[PDB]
């Protein structure tokens, strides 16, 4: 199987900064025929691919001249210089030259930026939710930075576990922070058994776990 | 142009039979080769073959033998995906790619059709309040947002006052629940004074169940 291998799945840089992502692929990518199909591209978020660099460094109509790549047989490379924050989505290589086409596991560029704590917000469980039979407790991490954000919730003071999850959006476009949702649940029964609800928020902006509840329960 | 218009996202239960298709504009349509990329729940792509626009003849992936079959209908400039005896394994988003043949690039990547297969039906979701401070009504920036709940399948479109407010809104990654029904939150970010003067309200939509709510906050 021809499997395309990129490096840094992840990679942060600073706006400004140079990135540079490397794909190495099982079989040369060198064709019989003298070309090398190995191409570059681009997934921004909630967006279909589009195309950057073609056979190794032929940049496509509409791409940048920030855009680069170079490379031979099974060894690529594409580089960002001066990186903005238009640039944020998913990197993949894919090959032409062999059998079926194949692609790269995507590396996400993220935009790295001084910390930001977050701002800490909780919103207790509906009447309506509550008069359906069950109760829902969202905590809110709003515009944070790094990604890192640790969220426990403690009801009657109790450190809860098994019954929350959480959602954290991309990476902002426009301030390159994060934002998280966290969401408690249980049964109007289990819900009433208790006073105190409350969400413990620790993140590397804050010097120490700061913690929102609410009064009733 | 390059313009590929997808057919819509679809549900099946296993067994059953789809067939997506892609109509690409005009003086586009025999300018390229009609690919299908198929990008399983966080997956990586694969190719699954094409179909010449100009000959009608289709070459499949090996991976890709049996149940899958490209069609074309001319006078539409159209291509068709078809996909039988369905199964879980076939749930992921399906891309039309025009591709040309010197470069052997993907020039051109649509949209992308979602195809979920499972025995479950559609439910459509509850919007419950996200209160902004039930007691704390001042203080720059408040609270805000809506929280729906337990619908299937994905995706659910959350805009704030129709269209209205962009500004802070923050709509969060859905999340699947132990039920196997999905839940999300939309919050957004503004200032204290704004409330009582100006009304908020998010909509909400379900297209694979009709729903369109509305909800005062
Ligand atoms: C006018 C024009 O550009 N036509 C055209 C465009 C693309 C293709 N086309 C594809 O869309 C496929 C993808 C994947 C593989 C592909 N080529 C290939 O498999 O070549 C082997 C062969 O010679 O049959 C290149 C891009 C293959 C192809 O030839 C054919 C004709």
């Amino acid at each position: 199987e021809l499997v395309m291998t990129q490096t840094p799945l992840s990679l942060p840089v600073s706006l400004g900064d140079q990135a540079s992502i490397s794909c190495r692929s099982s079989q040369s990518l060198l064709h019989s025929n003298g070309n090398t199909y190995l191409h570059w591209y681009l997934q921004k978020p909630g967006q279909s691919p589009k195309l950057l660099i073609y056979k190794v460094s032929n940049r496509f109509s509409g791409v940048p001249d920030r855009f680069s790549g170079s490379g031979s047989g099974t060894d690529f490379t594409l580089k960002i210089s001066r990186v903005e924050a238009e640039d944020l989505g998913v990197y993949f290589c894919s090959q032409v030259t062999h059998v079926p086409p194949t692609f790269g596991g995507g590396t996400k560029l993220e935009i790295k930026r001084t910390v930001a704590a977050p701002s800490v917000f909780i919103f207790p469980p509906s009447d309506e939710q509550l008069k359906s039979g069950t109760a829902s407790v969202v905590c809110l991490l709003n515009n944070f930075y790094p990604r890192e954000a640790k969220v426990q919730w403690k009801v009657d003071n109790a450190l809860q576990s098994g019954n929350s999850q959480e959602s954290v959006t991309e990476q902002d476009s426009k301030d390159s922070t994060y934002s998280l949702s966290s969401t408690l649940t249980l049964s109007k029964a289990d819900y009433e058994k208790h006073k105190v609800y409350a969400c413990e928020v620790t993140h590397q902006g804050l010097s120490s776990p700061v913690t929102k509840s609410f009064n009733r329960g | 142009q390059v313009q590929l218009l997808e057919s819509g996202p679809e549900l099946k239960k296993p067994g059953e039979t789809v067939k997506i298709s892609c109509k690409a504009s005009g003086y586009t349509f025999t300018n390229y080769g009609m690919n299908w990329v198929k990008q399983a729940p966080g997956k990586g792509l694969k190719w699954m073959g094409w179909i010449n626009t100009y000959t009608g003849e289709p070459t499949y992936a090996d991976d890709f033998k049996g149940r899958f079959a490209f069609s074309l209908e001319t006078s539409a400039s159209t291509a068709y995906l078809q996909i039988n005896n369905l199964k879980n394994e076939d749930t992921a988003t399906y891309f039309c790619v025009q591709a040309e043949r010197l470069r052997r690039t993907f020039d051109y990547w649509g949209a992308g059709t979602t195809v979920t297969v499972s025995s479950a039906s559609t439910k459509g979701p509850s919007v419950f309040p996200l209160a902004p401070s039930s007691k704390s009504t001042s203080g720059g920036t408040a609270a805000l947002g809506c929280l729906v709940k337990d619908y299937f399948p994905e995706p659910v479109t959350v805009s704030w006052n129709s269209g209205a407010l962009t500004s802070g809104v923050h709509t969060f990654p859905a999340v699947l629940q132990s039920s196997g029904l999905y839940s999300l939150s939309s919050v957004v970010t503004v200032p204290s004074s704004s409330l009582g003067t100006q009304t908020y309200i998010c909509n909400v939509n379900h297209k694979p169940s009709n729903t369109k709510v509305d909800k005062k906050v």
